[PDB]
Parts: C-alpha cells; sequence; structure tokens
RNA sequence: UAAUAAUAAUCAUGUUUAUUACUUAAAAAGCUUAAUGGCUUAAUCUUGCCUUACUGUUUGAUUAACAACAAAUCUUA
RNA sequence: UGUUUGCAAUUUUUUAUAGUAUAUAUCAAAUCAUCUUUAUGCUAUUCAUAGACCUUGGGUACAGUAUAAAAAUUAUAUAUGUAUUAAUUUACAUAUAUUUUUUCUAAGAAAUUAGGUAAGAUUUUGUUUAUAGAG
C-alpha cells in the first residue's frame, strides 16, 4: 500500500487539473516567440532542401552510371547490357545478412571513445 | 463542442550516456541520473560485433 | 519582526548588565586569593 | 558564372504524427426488442448546453386509413 | 490594478475627446481560475561574545554567466530544554496533533442512459498479417 500510494501520487501531479496552465505571453514576448518559431521552421526548410538536394545528386550520379552501363558492350565478347543486367540483380538485398551489423550498430556519438578507430584489426 | 485536450508529460531530464567504448552522447529521459554509465551494450556484445575477437571466447 | 526587535534589544540590553557583576565576583576572587 | 536544349524531382513560409479534397465492391456492426426496408453526405458515435417527451385551436392527406363507423397514422398554420 | 510585467495584437458594446460619418483612448461582457508578499525569510562570510569546542546575535554581499536578496512563506493546542523581560511576552528547539495555501491516494482508471439542439468524427462487424506470457 505505501509503495502503491507513491505511484498514485505520481499520477496525481499528472492530473489535468494540477498540470501547469497554458502559457500567457505579452505582445513583445509573443512576438519574440513568433520570431523564434519562424526561424526554426526556416532552418528546418534549409536543412531539408540541402538534405534532399544531395540525395537527388547521388541519385542522378547513379542514373548516369547505370545509363552508360546499359549501353556498354563488354567486357570482351559479353553483349550489350550484360554488366547492367548483373548490376540490377537484388540477390541477398532483402535477406537477413544484407547489411553488416558491425556497420549499422555504430551510431554517431557526441564524443569519441578511448579508441576511436581500430587500425590493428586483422581478418 | 469537442474538447481540446492538454498533454500530461512528466518531468524530463537531460542525461549523459557513456557507452562501454567510452563514447558519450546526450539523451532526454525521466530518470534524474545525470550520467548513465553502460558496462554492457551493443559495443560490447558478440551478436552486434561478430568480428571482434576480444569478445570471442571459444 | 518588531516583536523580535525589542527582544533582541532587551535581551542584549540587560545581558551586558548580567556580566557587569560577572567581572565583579571574579575580581574579588583574586584579592581574596592573596594572603 | 551566364545562355539554350533535354532528363529527373517538385501540394508545402509549414511545431511530418503534416494538412486538405476526392476515392476505397458487397455483406456485416450500430440505430430499445423479431423480420423487412432505410441511414454512412446522418437516422450511428463523441462532446457542450438543455427538457418542445410543451398549452389551446387548426390545415391538408392516408387516390375518402382498416373495401363501413369508431378507436387510429402522417402533416400544416 | 485579474490576466505575466518591454510597448496600440480577438469579438461586440459603454463613455470621453477630436471631428462631420469617421479616428484614438476608455469601459463592460465573452473566451481563460497564471501561480504575482520587491522582502519580512534563507544562504555564504566576518566580528563581538565564553574559552576548549556555546548561545544570542551586529556588519558585509551590489546581482545577465542575473543574485544571498524567495523552489513556494498560514494558523493553532498541549508539554518540555535554553534565554528573556516587570510575563507561559518573546524567540529558539523539538514531540503530539489540527490547519489554509487544492499542491501529491490515477475518474483524462469506473457507470454500455436511448430524447431536443449545435458542432465534430465517418467501415466501426467480419475476414486477414504480425505480435512476451498466449494455446
Ligand atoms: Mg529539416
Ligand atoms: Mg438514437
Ligand atoms: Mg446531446
Ligand atoms: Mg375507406
Ligand atoms: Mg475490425
Ligand atoms: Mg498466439
Amino acid at each position: 500500500d505505501p509503495r502503491i500510494i507513491n505511484i498514485l501520487r505520481h499520477f496525481a501531479v499528472l492530473s489535468p487539473k494540477r498540470i501547469p496552465p497554458p502559457l500567457r505571453f505579452g505582445r513583445n514576448r509573443y512576438l519574440r516567440h513568433w520570431t523564434i518559431h519562424r526561424a526554426w521552421l526556416l532552418f528546418r526548410r534549409q536543412q531539408r532542401e540541402q538534405r534532399e538536394r544531395i540525395l537527388m545528386q547521388q541519385h542522378q550520379s547513379m542514373s548516369n552510371a547505370c545509363e552508360e552501363l546499359r549501353n556498354t558492350e563488354g567486357p570482351g565478347t559479353r553483349e550489350t547490357g550484360y554488366l547492367y543486367r548483373v548490376a540490377m540483380l537484388k540477390n541477398g538485398v532483402y535477406g537477413l545478412k544484407s547489411i553488416p551489423i558491425e556497420y549499422a550498430s555504430r551510431a554517431l556519438v557526441e564524443t569519441p571513445g578511448r579508441q576511436a578507430w581500430n587500425h590493428e584489426w586483422k581478418r | 463542442a469537442t474538447f481540446v485536450p492538454r498533454h500530461r508529460r512528466p518531468y524530463q531530464f537531460t542525461q549523459l550516456v557513456q557507452l562501454s567504448d567510452g563514447s558519450t552522447f546526450t539523451v532526454r529521459t525521466t530518470m534524474p541520473t545525470a550520467l548513465y554509465k553502460s558496462a554492457k551494450d551493443s559495443r560490447n556484445h558478440l551478436l552486434w560485433q561478430p568480428s571482434d575477437k576480444s569478445l570471442k571466447n571459444v | 519582526a518588531d516583536r523580535r526587535e525589542e527582544y533582541r534589544r532587551r535581551v542584549r540590553e540587560k545581558r551586558e548588565q548580567r556580566l557587569v557583576q560577572r567581572k565583579e565576583f571574579l575580581a574579588k576572587q583574586r584579592e581574596a586569593k592573596k594572603a
């Protein structure tokens, strides 16, 4: 009971009748937030257009490569489109071992570790 | 007259998380601990590090 | 506040008086020590 | 760096959990109780404020209610 | 002084001024319970004050990297140690409680409520995919 009463007190401060009220800004305060909200959503637009511009440029570099490759005769006696048809195959792309977990598991960090990189890694 | 509900969110802190590799990053959580040291995580697990021999005991 | 003003006043006012005779009996404790 | 042509993308001045409009067979669920019909653009559901589930009189119909009359049903001022 | 504290930002209305209908201010109502002591307390430091580590207290602090200068201040009954004064006055320190600040035992965890009106929502059933315990 004493431990359960402690839980119920945690749900009491979260009651709709006890949580803090909606903010009340004056004008100069309301306009300062309107200016900060307008610059944040603009910063997000710039980061979006940049983010999406690079993706479109990577995509076009792939297209220009896979368009040339589609019209290449070779190597040797292989006919036109061979390498192109071999590059468009998706064998193993949608399986369990598609992306190595040593690469995906390494998410970014604010500061590096004691050993940032392991040059002594051996096969 | 559809009610306009309000959000009921508990107090959230900013926490520093130190993985087993010594790397650090900041998160947002409800626990008041300022620094969370992690001794066992994905950086020290053989299922996430299949090519790490230090963690391989055979 | 002012209720504690006169208190801190009266207490210290006569506290020094309390030790005016503390000096005295300690003074006669010396000349009485002699001979 | 500019011009021209071609190709691709392009709702977005907006706290992407976007938003908005249109579209998504039939049956079924729900709508006081069987069955039938109907409603999804409301007759269902949710919420707010309410009690017109009011008083008197009254119009036009039910191819002149029930192949008469009466008790009835719908509707107008 | 209700309305967030740096400044004509919602709707309608009252009154006043200018003005010949408009313009500004103002007032009320609607929408919303935002919490408001400018410090009286706390904190740090120093000194008197005993003297082998004590009470009570007097100054100091100068605040945008805001600050000691309010992270939340009420009131009461009993009894006690210290000290007080012409007082169980006062402050201190507790213990026992009772208290306002609604601010700490989840109704936004419960009830199948069926009519009027207004707004909002628009496949809710079944089938099917997956999902600790879980068949
Ligand atoms: Mg962005
Ligand atoms: Mg109904
Ligand atoms: Mg209703
Ligand atoms: Mg007839
Ligand atoms: Mg279903
Ligand atoms: Mg199962």
